[PDB]
Formats: structure tokens, C-alpha cells, sequence
RNA sequence: CAGCCACCCGAGAUUGAGCAAUAACAGGUCUGUGAUGCCCUUAGAUGUCCGGGGCUGCACGCGCGCUACACUGACUGGCUCAGCGUGUGCCUACCCUACGCCGGCAGGCGCGGGUAACCCGUUGAACCCCAUUCGUGAUGGGGAUCGGGGAUUGCAAUUAUUCCCCAUGAACGAGGAAUUCCCAGUAAGUGCGGGUCAUAAGCUUGCGUUGAUUAAGUCCCUGCCCUUUGUACACACCGCCCGU
């Protein structure tokens, strides 16, 4: 068995986007036990996404020049809110992160277009890769931002974050970001 | 009295008289392995001292 | 009015005190001389702080001394007259109070001075 | 017998003595299941219990340690594990679940043979790191 | 000993008012001296269970913690523990309470400049007293 | 800024919080701080002293991280 | 085709640096030098024998950087993993440094261990491994702002300069415009070492330890002037030049 670490099984994720899976998995082969393999996947090209997205994501909540080189203690952050979502959804953890991926992850953004003009911007796709980053990185910054000097400590807030932006809901801050990324994309044709 | 009064006071943490063991010059004294030095002498006359750059 | 002391003691109880409670007295200075003990060059000028004691002029302060040499004093033997001491061209002039006991002599030569006045004017904009 | 081909991670190395023993695994004096950071026996356990725990059936395995960081000895440790598991199985015993239970630990990952090359680059003066150089004066 | 109502907002030192927030181990924090490790120490060989919060704050407990404080031989601390050790200008020992007497000695600012002392002069113009070297370089103060 | 909480022992740490603890299916101390009104280090006080007594399941314990669960 | 991009094996499918052209600068160094050019210096010798102050000053402007603004955490302490090195010696005491007694703080004598992978050393180390009051504060993030005392190398710690104990919580709620630096064991966090050295690091130079989403692209607004082009410049645009 190849359970998340030990306790999350792993065979009942469906990621549902037809062909995505290969840009967002936790449940290939490269998915451990443990979110812990140290990085040897940044160091080329399209070999990012064959990362076990655990792994990304306890690195991703792993910033800001007070965490880096501290990975064991986002391993145990991580196991945190694992085990928390388990109980709070009363489902397996993965089952709302691919919710998650599969709704924050934006698909149109706006962005410089031209050689010779500056004046305005123009609709762009972000690719599947970048848009799980950029929404992991919001996921983060919300979940950082949702602690910071409160009293709520991590394993909830990011957890808070985490089920109000993998029903869909609005009122997360990933998911108003997104809202906001779509109509900055509106608004810039 | 000077001939008992001469050096009466023993220097001994300074380098006034324990300079470049090359010529009157200060300022950049190393001690490493016990050069007595400073850059300069050192750095022109490196070839003979055995220390060479492959670094 | 106001009540001044030296911790119940003065420079006649500390002359008939010994060094061993002076050193708890002491606050951290002229200790460790005794242990390393003292060199040549310095018989001299106890003799000549005493001979200038010696003879004091009626209502005129102790004469003069100029001294070179910032020399280490470990009795209070010097309270009660004046010092001229070092200032770096010429002899300033010194009276003792019961504030150099607890003191080093040397603590009394301040010496150190600016350049000139000016603010920034033509030369300086940004 | 010493069928020990090193099991190496960064500057931190690991040697398993292999023979005909218990089945237990130990690690300089203390088992796998605990071990300094108190984190990483999952990372101990995931070799054994991947290829599948009924094949220990009498081995007794001593892995002794040595070089820099705890998480640097782990990744070698078990690498060492994974070494004398395939020695002892290449020494009398078939190929054929062998190769089995090497392809799944292969599609499992890759630092359970294959030693890392990484390993810490020197840092270049006029910087404060390798990379990394000072601010620029305007 | 243990008691669920005894939260009083104020400690008596001179008929002043203080503040009576905050808990064990750190509501003896008022006092100018006590404090810090003197508190935790006073509280630690105090032969009490530091559990208890601010509202089990009995009157024994104050009593003797203002009795420790009095004196500092009640478990044999020497005078240096305390900040002040023998006195300036007297040959006391101990640190005083309250405003008026202890602050009367930190006045250290006429009596150096009649010996023309380095010391007084620096603390009679409010400068550095750990010695931070003045170029030009600092950023407070006027802006 | 202005330090000023609840330090009073009185009917706030047994009753609405012994009360409406229990029947809540997250137990933090900072999930009782924030639903119950209660100050956090007081809420773990009571939770480390109600464990004495018995009356959970825990999971794991961390400084920041003690996971409860009920059990009867 | 030269080559570029993916893939299986393989330790490794771009490991990092010193060498680096022709030719040149009026860029810094005469305060690096027993390598040196008329002036003060012709013994009235800007330290020179002895040596007692000096780049050791206060109103402020984004000069490399420093600990932080906190609950991914300082914090009782549990467990335990480092790698380059540096080390008793010519007007060179002072270098590391295994125990008894004492002394919180540095340190006294001894039996010894060290020219060295033999001695500290198994750098038991150090960051982390989260059982302690902590809860949004002036207390425990923030010793940044007081006076006393033991004292080791230091005749000479006067701006407790440097070895600590008590008390001192000012300011900082991650901070405008302009804006350094960063692609793999890298950035980044983290401590040890060498340089200076009374025993000395907020600096620099090495080392380990822990250790990413950062994109495998374009030339914007940054420089680098390569090709075409114009020239009345060639002292080369800091050029040339017209007129009152």
C-alpha cells in the first residue's frame, strides 16, 4: 500500500478536467509515503510536474526567509492539517486538494502584448503548470497572511483557506484572487 | 643614564619593530604560518614561497 | 546641609584600614598591580608629592607639579592637596575632593576637540 | 559477511552488515523505529514494507553510520538497507522477483540504489554566498 | 492555598496604583527590582505550585513574596542579585522603593564636573553611555 | 498596546465552556479561544487539566499542535 | 549539415574556479615598498632612544550590512549529526588545551597530550528534532536606552572599549517613489574556521549543516557600439563651429 503517510489512502482521487492528471497527481507512482524526497525535480524542465504534489505544497507553505531550511518542521506542518481536513470534511484530505487544484487554478490572466506599444494589456491562458503555482503561491500567502500576528495558528488557517477554496466558495481569499485575476482578464481584452 | 635606561620599556604585543620582515612598511600584516609580511611583498614574492594558484 | 560619604569610611579610616576589606572597597581598579608588582622609574614621584605636602603656604594652595607620567597610585595619600595635571600642551590645575578616592588620577585629563564650526553651506547641496 | 557497496547521501555514509540472523534492523545501537529527528521512520520503513516486510526471513542487518546532518545519514541508510537486500538476493537467491521488486521500488523512486552526486558547491569571494553577490552602490 | 477568587487589581508598594493583569511569576513584575529571574527564582524556591493564575493570587502569597523582597537573605541572595549593591554616596545596601530616595542617587551629573570628570559631563548632556561612536550617522531624535 | 483579558475565575471556564466543549467535534485551543469566547493559554490550561481528568482521545501533542478528539 | 529538443541505460547526458588575447587608460596607489623627479627639507631631522591626547567629535539625506516586528515562533530541556581548517615560537610571554581542589563570570598549581589523522577529536558540539509559563501584549518577539562587582592574557581599558549578574521594553505592527542579489545541493536559514588579533568580529575570506514555486525565455526602459548609414569630427561630440 502506498498510503499518504500511512494514513490517507491514495486510491480515490479523481482529479475530473479529462486530461490533467499529468500535471497534477498524487496519484503516480512518484507519490511516497512521506512529502519528503528533497528537491531534485527543479532542476529541469517539465520534470516539476512529475513532483508528488504533497511535496510542492510543503514547500510552498515553506517561505519567507524565516522557514527555508526547515523542511522537517513543514513535514510536520503538513501531517498537521492532514489530519485535521480529516476530521473537518470528515473525507480523505486529497479529495479537497484536487477540488482545490481544479478550481483555484486560473486559466485566464492579462499580460504585456506588443513590440512597439505599452498602453494596455491583453488576455493571455496560463498554462496548467503556472496556474498551480501562482495558485498554491495565493494559497500560501492567504494561509501566511491568515496567522500573521493572530491568534489562530497554522494547521487551521491554512486549513480554513483550504476548504473555502476546495467547495468552490468565494469567500476564500485563493478563490477571490482568482475572481479577480478572471476579471482583470475581462476588463483587458 | 641612557646606557642601563636604553629599552626600558619591553614592546612586545606591538609590531613596530616586528613588521614585513621585508622593508619599512606596515598596514596589511599577516601572521599566517608566520610570514611577517605584508600583501605586497608577499604577493610578488609568492613564486618562491610555495604557494600557487590553482584554485 | 546635604550628606556626603564614602560608605562610612574617609581617608583617615582607610589610612587605618587595611587592604583587605579595602579591596572590598575597591570597585575594580589598581588590584592586580600588587600581583604583578611594580616596575622601576617610579619611586620618584611619591617622594615629590609628599615634599610639595610637607610645606603648604598659609591661605595659598600646595604648589605646583608637573608631572609627565600617568602613574599608577594605590593610596588615597593624595587627597587633601592639588595636582597639576597633564593636558597635552600645558599643566592644568587640580584640587582634590573625596570624589579621587574611589578614582584614578588619570580619569581627570578630558581631552578631545572638533575640527571647527560650519554648516553645510555653497560647497555642500545635495 | 561484508557485502556492503557503500549506500551514500551528501557527505553522510552508511554500511549494512548483512548475515543469517533475526530480522532485525539495527542502526548503530537503536532500531530503525526510532531514530533522533523522530520523523523520518517512514523514510526507514517505506524500502521494507514497499518490497514487502515477509521477505526478511531470519537476516540480520546492522547498518553503521557515519558523516554530517541526521536527514543526510537518511536517504542512506536505507539506501545501504536497499544495497544489502539486493546483495544477499544476488549472492544465491533468483533474479526473476529480483527484478520484480526492483522495478517496483525503481517506479517507487530512484535513491534507493542510485547514490545522489549532489554535493556542496564552494563559494566565490567579492559576495556574501556562491551565487549571491553584495548590493550595488548608486 | 488554592482559591478560585482572590484577583485584586492592585499591589500595595506606596498607596500607588499598578497593574493586575498578569499572571504568576510575571504580576510581581511591577516592583522596579523584582522581576525577570528574581521573580522566577522567588517563585521557584518558594515551595508553591506556579500553575495558579492571576485571580488565585492570595494575600499570604503577596505577604510573604513582599517579605522575600524586603530582605534578600530569606534563602541566603546575596546584595548583587538585586540592582543595587552598596550604595552610592552611602554605605547601605539594599534597594530602596517607591520615588524620591533611590532616584536621588542616580543624580550623578554636578559632582563629576567639579572635578571637570568625563563621566558627569556625558551624563549631564543626555549622551551615550556604552560609548556609540557619533560621525554623522544615526536616526533618532530630530529626523 | 493595551494588555487586558479575562484573568477572573468565575462562570466562564466551567460553565458554557465544560458545556459547549464537549459537544463540539473540533476540540483546539484555538478553536475553544475562538468559539467559546475564552482566552487560548487559559484554554489550554483547562483542556491539559480536563485530560487529567479523562474525558478525550488525543491523537498527537505539539506546542502549537494537540490534537483532540471526543471519546465519551 | 552544423546543431536543437525529448527517452532508456548510466554514478555522471551543462560540477565550480585560477589561467584569459591585440591594444590602451592621463581610473586608484609617490600614505605598500632600502624602486624614484628642481620647491619646503641645507641638521631648525611631521614618528625617529624615551613616548604621558589625535580619523576615540553632534541637529539630519534612501553608502555594504546588524538583530526584529512574531504562534512556520523567541522561549524550562529532552535527545543528539558536522567539514575546510588553525595549533608550544628568529629581540615570539602569548598556541590548542585531556583531571583534583576551588571559584556561577574569567582563572592559580600539578601529573602531561600535541608537531602534529598520534593531543584534544568521535570538532559527543553547534541549526532542527518542539514535554515549560507563553495568546496579541510594552511581560516572556523587540538587552535597544541605568549603578554597582569578580577580574585572565594588558605598566597605561579614562567613551563600565573587549570575559559576565541584577534591574533599563524606547522604537518596530514586514515599512512611499525610485529599486541590490538569485537558477540546483543554488537562493535562502544556520552555526564552526582563517585574516586583523591584550584571549578578540556587527567586516571579509573558507567550511560544513538545513535547504524552494521560482523560468530552460526575451532584449524593456540596463549596459555592452556588431552591421548598414551620415559627418565640416581625427586633440576624434568634453569635437568642430557662426554671429553680435
Amino acid at each position: 500500500d502506498i498510503k499518504l503517510f500511512g494514513k490517507w489512502s491514495t486510491d480515490d482521487v479523481q482529479i475530473n478536467d479529462i486530461s490533467l492528471q499529468d500535471y497534477i497527481a498524487v496519484k503516480e507512482k512518484y507519490a511516497k509515503y512521506l512529502p519528503h524526497s528533497a528537491g531534485r525535480y527543479a532542476a529541469k524542465r517539465f520534470r516539476k510536474a512529475q513532483c508528488p504534489i504533497v511535496e510542492r505544497l510543503t514547500n510552498s507553505m515553506m517561505m519567507h526567509g524565516r522557514n527555508n531550511g526547515k523542511k522537517l518542521m513543514t513535514v510536520r506542518i503538513v501531517k498537521h492539517a492532514f489530519e485535521i481536513i480529516h476530521l473537518l470534511t470528515g473525507e480523505n484530505p486529497l479529495q479537497v486538494l484536487v477540488n482545490a487544484i481544479i478550481n483555484s487554478g486560473p486559466r485566464e490572466d492579462s499580460t504585456r502584448i506588443g513590440r512597439a506599444g505599452t498602453v494596455r494589456r491583453q488576455a493571455v491562458d496560463v498554462s496548467p503548470l503556472r496556474r498551480v503555482n501562482q495558485a498554491i503561491w495565493l494559497l500560501c500567502t492567504g494561509a501566511r497572511e491568515a496567522a500573521f500576528r493572530n491568534i489562530k495558528t497554522i494547521a487551521e488557517c491554512l486549513a480554513d483557506e483550504l476548504i473555502n477554496a476546495a467547495k468552490g466558495s468565494s469567500n476564500s481569499y485563493a478563490i477571490k484572487k482568482k475572481d479577480e485575476l478572471e476579471r482583470v482578464a475581462k476588463s483587458n481584452r | 643614564g641612557h646606557q642601563q635606561l636604553y629599552w626600558s620599556h619591553p614592546r612586545k604585543f606591538g609590531q613596530g619593530s616586528r613588521s614585513c620582515r621585508v622593508c619599512s612598511n606596515r598596514h596589511g600584516l599577516i601572521r599566517k604560518y608566520g610570514l611577517n609580511m605584508c600583501r605586497q611583498c608577499f604577493r610578488q614574492y609568492a613564486k618562491d614561497i610555495g604557494f600557487i594558484k590553482l584554485d | 546641609f546635604r550628606k556626603f560619604t564614602y560608605r562610612g569610611v574617609d581617608l583617615d579610616q582607610l589610612l587605618d584600614m587595611s587592604y583587605e576589606q579595602l579591596m572590598q572597597l575597591y570597585s575594580a581598579r589598581q588590584r592586580r598591580r600588587l600581583n604583578r608588582g611594580l616596575r622601576r622609574k617610579q619611586h620618584s614621584l611619591l617622594k615629590r608629592l609628599r615634599k610639595a605636602k610637607k610645606e603648604a603656604p598659609p591661605m595659598e594652595k600646595p604648589e605646583v607639579v608637573k608631572t609627565h607620567l600617568r602613574d599608577m597610585i594605590i593610596l588615597p595619600e593624595m587627597v587633601g592637596s592639588m595636582v597639576g595635571v597633564y593636558n597635552g600642551k600645558t599643566f592644568n590645575q587640580v584640587e582634590i575632593k573625596p570624589e579621587m578616592i574611589g578614582h584614578y588620577l588619570g580619569e581627570f585629563s578630558i581631552t578631545y576637540k572638533p575640527v571647527k564650526h560650519g554648516r553645510p553651506g555653497i560647497g555642500a547641496t545635495h | 559477511q561484508s557485502v556492503q557497496v557503500f549506500g551514500r547521501k551528501k557527505t553522510a555514509t552508511a554500511v549494512a552488515h548483512c548475515k543469517r540472523g533475526n530480522g532485525l534492523i539495527k542502526v548503530n545501537g537503536r532500531p530503525l523505529e526510532m531514530i533522533e529527528p523522530r520523523t523520518l521512520q517512514y523514510k526507514l520503513l517505506e524500502p521494507v514494507l514497499l518490497l514487502g516486510k515477509e521477505r526478511f526471513a531470519g537476516v540480520d542487518i546492522r547498518v553503521r553510520v557515519k558523516g554530517g546532518g541526521h536527514v543526510a545519514q537518511i536517504y542512506a541508510i536505507r539506501q545501504s538497507i536497499s544495497k544489502a537486500l539486493v546483495a544477499y538476493y544476488q549472492k544465491y537467491v533468483d533474479e526473476a522477483s529480483k527484478k520484480e521488486i526492483k522495478d517496483i521500488l525503481i517506479q517507487y523512486d530512484r535513491t534507493l540504489l542510485v547514490a545522489d552526486p549532489r554535493r556542496c558547491e564552494s563559494k566565490k569571494f567579492g559576495g556574501p554566498g556562491a551565487r549571491a553577490r553584495y548590493q550595488k552602490s548608486y | 492555598l488554592v482559591i478560585p477568587e482572590k484577583f485584586q487589581h492592585i499591589l500595595r508598594v506606596l498607596n500607588t496604583n499598578i497593574d493586575g493583569r498578569r499572571k504568576i511569576a510575571f504580576a510581581i513584575t511591577a516592583i522596579k527590582g523584582v522581576g525577570r529571574r528574581y521573580a522566577h527564582v522567588v517563585l521557584r524556591k518558594a515551595d508553591i505550585d506556579l500553575t495558579k493564575r492571576a485571580g488565585e493570587l492570595t494575600e499570604d502569597e503577596v505577604e510573604r513574596v513582599i517579605t522575600i523582597m524586603q530582605n534578600p537573605r530569606q534563602y541566603k541572595i546575596p546584595d548583587w542579585f538585586l540592582n543595587r549593591q552598596k550604595d552610592v554616596k552611602d554605605g547601605k545596601y539594599s534597594q530602596v522603593l517607591a520615588n524620591g530616595l533611590d532616584n536621588k542617587l542616580r543624580e550623578d551629573l554636578e559632582r563629576l564636573k567639579k572635578i571637570r570628570a568625563h563621566r558627569g559631563l556625558r551624563h549631564f548632556w543626555g549622551l551615550r553611555v556604552r560609548g556609540q561612536h557619533t560621525k554623522t550617522t544615526g536616526r533618532r531624535g530630530r529626523t | 498596546d493595551k494588555l487586558n483579558n479575562l484573568v477572573l475565575f468565575d462562570k466562564a471556564t466551567y460553565d458554557k465552556l465544560c458545556k459547549e466543549v464537549p459537544n463540539y467535534k473540533l476540540i483546539t485551543p484555538a478553536v475553544v479561544s475562538e468559539r467559546l469566547k475564552i482566552r487560548g493559554s487559559l484554554a489550554r490550561a483547562a483542556l491539559q487539566e480536563l485530560l487529567s481528568k479523562g474525558l478525550i482521545k488525543l491523537v498527537s501533542k505539539h506546542r502549537a499542535q494537540v490534537i483532540y478528539t471526543r471519546n465519551t
